[PDB]
């Protein structure tokens, strides 16, 4: 028997069932260190303008 | 009395002006010293949103099935 595979039927991405489970963290690395605290919310007008030497507001 | 009535100011007016003006500039001085202390600790540890020089953007890191199995 053994029908020859047509060009290009040795292609065409394939499913397969397994028995072992799909892995988490296959790169055997540590966890993520820290997120950055996000600055959100509305903003008020500035406290007394510039707070430089002078030029107050 | 006429000179004080038509030209000059009450000591109440000037006195409360001095007191309000000291309130304003005391706020300014306290905010200025607090600003430089926040800046020095934020440069020292880096936890704040100011001194964050841009690192690698990971959106271009696109994991996919490669050619070689052992990457």
């Amino acid at each position: 028997g053994w029908v020859r595979p047509d060009l290009g039927e040795l292609s065409k991405v394939t499913k397969v069932k397994t028995d072992r489970p799909l892995p988490e963290n296959p790169y055997h690395s540590r966890a993520r260190p820290e997120p950055n605290p996000e600055v959100e919310g509305d903003l008020k007008p500035a406290r007394h303008g510039s707070r430089l030497f002078f030029w107050t507001m | 009395r006429w000179i004080a009535r038509t030209f000059f100011d009450a000591p109440e007016k000037n006195y409360e002006r001095t007191m309000a003006i000291l309130q304003i500039e005391s706020e300014k001085a306290e905010l200025r010293l607090k600003e430089l202390e926040v800046r020095r600790l934020m440069r020292a540890k880096g936890d704040g949103p100011w001194f964050q020089y841009p690192t690698i953007d990971k959106a271009l890191i696109d994991h996919s099935p490669k050619a070689t199995p052992d990457n």
